[PDB]
């Protein structure tokens, strides 16, 4: 079995900023692509973008491009999302996720964290 | 630091009895003997040079060279052998100081005139040595070149045109090089004034030479000069045990700057050491217990101390636990094809033991790489160190990692927590070359004892005879070792 | 990039079958195989059911089954309980190194 644990919610204002953490155990960290998506109360996911845990490169939606960064600690085996530029229309839930495949990369996310509500 | 310069019908001078060396290592009291070797003939023309108007030319190599000269002031340093003496041949340079002699064989390229300045680089340099400098009084030289050894002889001579009378050169060097040399050039010293040196070439001829009551030569005479002189030559006038001796051993090899390491390396990107001249001894890392594999192929595990190679390589990994097996010859499973593969007929042993203790951490070492993605499998003894994504689709990577274009390098994870079969164990693995050159690398040669007074064997440093060996009250000459 | 369309609502008899569809993916050779279906109950995290159009993944039983044609991706469920009480979401590759999702439907069963 493998378990994703997420951090406690947070509460921000227009121009504040936030940090999700997203702590992995059961199974080998750096051999599979971590996605991030989002839940707006009430409505279809988003998806975000991706990391690579073992090089580092990630890559975005052009939509979000400016203002998230991804960024990972293996020593904890942790991965962090950081957003700087919190509107009325960024309260949500956040999720991470993980692929099949290990040393490629495919969106068939098996297992998922538990949501982290920013309500901005 | 290069300058060129040159702003110029040499003479010739007789040689009357110049140039007799001596032609082997043993100890003839008065005798009178015969020889067929390369001497310089009698009463011949030597060519005389003073080449500073300034230019050093480059001369033949016929067989081998006679140079003299008689400079008091120290102007003529060292000399340059070589056959293309452009970047792309092997060549040998002898620039000594004011107390050192230092010889380096490597890969030159030299200027226009070289002088004392004279070369731009040095690439594979495979041989050094260091010992006492070389150098009105007369100084001559003697330089041969035969089956891979040099041959240097030489004497001093004070003096007050060459003088009359006679003279024995005594051996001085002999270097197991190896290169081909048929073109040489002198190089001077500048801060000068005129140098002159003598040239002459030597040719195979017979001689017959006098030792006198203490070892000395002190007349020869040529055998063509004259018909006088040939009839002189027809004239020929004007068990109990076994001891093995052997010399000491000094020269022990470098093997413990290699298996006592502080860092290793990576499997993708390894390690290459040359090893030569030194002597091996190969029984003192067996006869041990951190190594948990010796896996020889191509020799016997104890017949390594009586054998001579030419070349000795040494390759170091860090490898993880089940994986030692992938490096034998006729292997595969991804790092046998992508990281480091051994030959069909290999030559060697193959050494690897447990480094649990050093290699691991409680975060994670997360240092030691290895690839993972290739689009050929290697060629034996081949290395890859570049990091180009590896595209696995129709379109272009552009240097982005994302959809077909996948990272071809992956990190060993390595922890004190792990099962046997993931731990860091650490590899050596010793090659043998051997190929058309004088063997240096050799092992160990015992030594007995010495009893006299007794009917016993004798092996004097590779003499073999049997008899009796008491004192006695001959006087050999320094380089003299055989006795007769 | 692209979207893909689902129809917002569909039912179905309990016995019956039901056919929630997809549509918009890319449709090329290299990328053709990317298409996943997953569910989501209420207040939950959702759920992995058909990946690479017609694997299936251990743990969910064999009436979902998935299939694609053409342009177009469909789910297929059968015997159909009251448990089926769920949003699904359709997912697929968006060309620029990017995934997109879908709408949803709701799938609903009466008693
Ligand atoms: C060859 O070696 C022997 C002795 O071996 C070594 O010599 C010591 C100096 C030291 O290096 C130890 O590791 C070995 O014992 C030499 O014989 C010795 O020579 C010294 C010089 O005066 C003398 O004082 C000793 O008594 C000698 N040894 C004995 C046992 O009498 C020998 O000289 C070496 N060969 C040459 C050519 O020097
Ligand atoms: C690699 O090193 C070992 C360890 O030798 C030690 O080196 C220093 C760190 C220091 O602690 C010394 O006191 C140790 O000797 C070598 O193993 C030694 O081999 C010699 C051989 O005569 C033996 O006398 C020592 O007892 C050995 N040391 C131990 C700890 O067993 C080993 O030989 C070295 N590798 C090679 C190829 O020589
Ligand atoms: C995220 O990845 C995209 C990848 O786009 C593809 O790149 C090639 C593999 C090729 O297939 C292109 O036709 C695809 O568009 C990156 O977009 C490219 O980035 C580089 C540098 O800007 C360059 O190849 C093109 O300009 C981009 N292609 C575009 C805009 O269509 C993008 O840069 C990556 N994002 C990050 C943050 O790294
Ligand atoms: C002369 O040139 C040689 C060539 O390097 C050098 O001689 C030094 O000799 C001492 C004693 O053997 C050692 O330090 C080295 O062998 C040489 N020095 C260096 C730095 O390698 C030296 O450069 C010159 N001078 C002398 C006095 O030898
Ligand atoms: C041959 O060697 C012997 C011994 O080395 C020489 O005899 C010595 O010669 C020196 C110098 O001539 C004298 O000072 C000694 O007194 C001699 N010793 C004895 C015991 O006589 C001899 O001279 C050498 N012969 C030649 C031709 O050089
Ligand atoms: C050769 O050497 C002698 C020198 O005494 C003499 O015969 C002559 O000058 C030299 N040159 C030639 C071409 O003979």
């Amino acid at each position: 079995e493998v378990q994703l644990v997420q951090s406690g919610a947070e509460v921000k204002k227009p121009g504040a900023s936030v940090k999700v953490s997203c702590k992995a155990s059961g199974y080998t960290f750096t051999d599979h692509y971590i996605h991030w998506v989002r839940q707006a109360p009430g409505q279809g996911l988003e998806w975000m973008g991706w990391i690579n845990p073992n090089s580092g490169g990630t890559n975005y939606t052009q939509k979000f491009k400016g203002r998230v960064t991804l960024t990972r600690d293996r020593s904890i085996s942790t991965a962090y999302m950081d957003l700087s530029r919190l509107r009325s229309d960024d309260t949500a839930v956040y999720y991470c996720a993980k692929d099949v495949p290990p040393y490629i990369v495919s969106g068939w996310l098996d297992c998922w964290g538990q949501g982290t509500l920013v309500t901005v | 630091q290069c300058v060129n310069l040159t702003t110029r019908p040499p003479a010739y001078t007789n040689s009357f009895t110049r140039g007799v060396y001596y032609p082997d290592k043993v100890f003839r009291s008065s005798v009178l003997h015969s020889t067929q070797d390369l001497f310089l003939p009698f009463f011949s023309n030597v060519t005389w040079f003073h080449a500073i108007r300034f230019d050093n030319p480059v001369l033949p190599f016929n067989d081998g060279v006679y140079f003299a000269s008689t400079e008091k002031s120290n102007i003529i340093r060292g000399w340059i052998f070589g056959t293309t003496l452009d970047s792309k041949t092997q060549s040998l340079l002898i620039v000594n100081n004011a107390t050192n002699v230092v010889i380096k064989v490597c890969e030159f390229q030299f200027c226009n005139d070289p002088f004392l300045r004279v070369y731009s680089s040095a690439n594979n340099c495979t041989f050094e040595y260091v010992s006492q400098p070389f150098l009105k009084n007369l100084r001559e030289f003697v330089f041969k070149n035969i089956d891979g050894y040099f041959k240097i002889y030489s004497k001093h001579t004070p003096i007050n045109d060459l003088p009359q009378g006679f003279s024995a050169l005594e051996p001085l060097v002999d270097l197991p090089i190896g290169i081909n040399i048929t073109r040489f050039q002198t190089l001077l010293a500048l801060h000068a004034g005129a140098a002159a040196y003598y040239v002459g070439y030597l040719q195979p001829r017979t001689f017959l030479l006098k030792y006198n009551e203490n070892g000395t030569i002190t007349d020869a005479v040529d055998c063509a000069l004259d018909p006088l002189s040939e009839t002189k030559c027809t004239l020929k006038s004007f068990p109990t045990e076994s001891i093995v001796r052997f010399p000491n051993i000094t020269n022990l090899c470098p093997f413990g700057e290699v298996f006592n390491a502080t860092r290793f390396a990576s499997v993708y990107a390894w390690n290459r050491k040359r090893i030569s001249n030194c002597v091996a001894d190969y029984s003192v890392l067996y006869n041990s217990a951190s190594f948990s594999t010796f896996k020889c192929y191509g020799v016997s595990p104890t017949k390594l101390n009586d054998l001579c190679f030419t070349n000795v390589y040494a390759d170091s990994f860090v490898i993880r636990g089940d994986e030692v097996r992938q490096i034998a010859p006729g292997q595969t499973g991804k790092i046998a094809d992508y990281n480091y593969k051994l030959p069909d007929d290999f030559t060697g042993c193959v050494i690897a033991w447990n480094s649990n203790n050093l290699d691991s951490k409680v975060g994670g070492n997360y240092n030691y790489l290895y690839r993972l993605f290739r689009k050929s499998n290697l060629k034996p003894f081949e290395r890859d160190i570049s990091t180009e994504i590896y595209q696995a689709g129709s379109t272009p990577c552009n240097g982005v990692e994302g959809f077909n274009c996948y990272f071809p390098l992956q990190s060993y994870g390595f922890q004190p927590t792990n099962g046997v079969g993931y731990q860091p164990y650490r590899v050596v693995v010793l090659s043998f070359e051997l190929l058309h050159a004088p063997a240096t690398v050799c092992g160990p040669k015992k030594s007995t004892n010495l009893v006299k007074n007794k009917c016993v064997n004798f092996n004097f440093n590779g003499l073999t005879g049997t008899g009796v060996l008491t004192e006695s009250n001959k006087k050999f000459l320094p380089f003299q070792q055989f006795g007769r | 990039q692209s979207a893909l369309t689902q129809p917002p609502s569909a039912s179905g008899s309990p016995g019956q079958s039901v056919t929630i569809s997809c549509t918009g993916t890319r449709s090329d050779v290299d990328g053709y195989n990317y298409v996943s279906w997953y569910q989501q109950h209420p207040g939950k995290a959702p759920k992995l059911m058909i990946y690479e159009v017609t694997k299936r993944p251990s743990g969910v039983p064999d009436r979902f089954s998935g299939s694609k044609s053409g342009n177009t991706a469909s789910l297929t469920v059968s015997g159909l309980q009251a448990e089926d009480e769920a949003d699904y979401y359709c997912s697929s590759y968006a060309g620029i190194n990017n995934w997109v999702f879908g709408g949803g439907t709701k799938l609903t069963v009466l008693g």
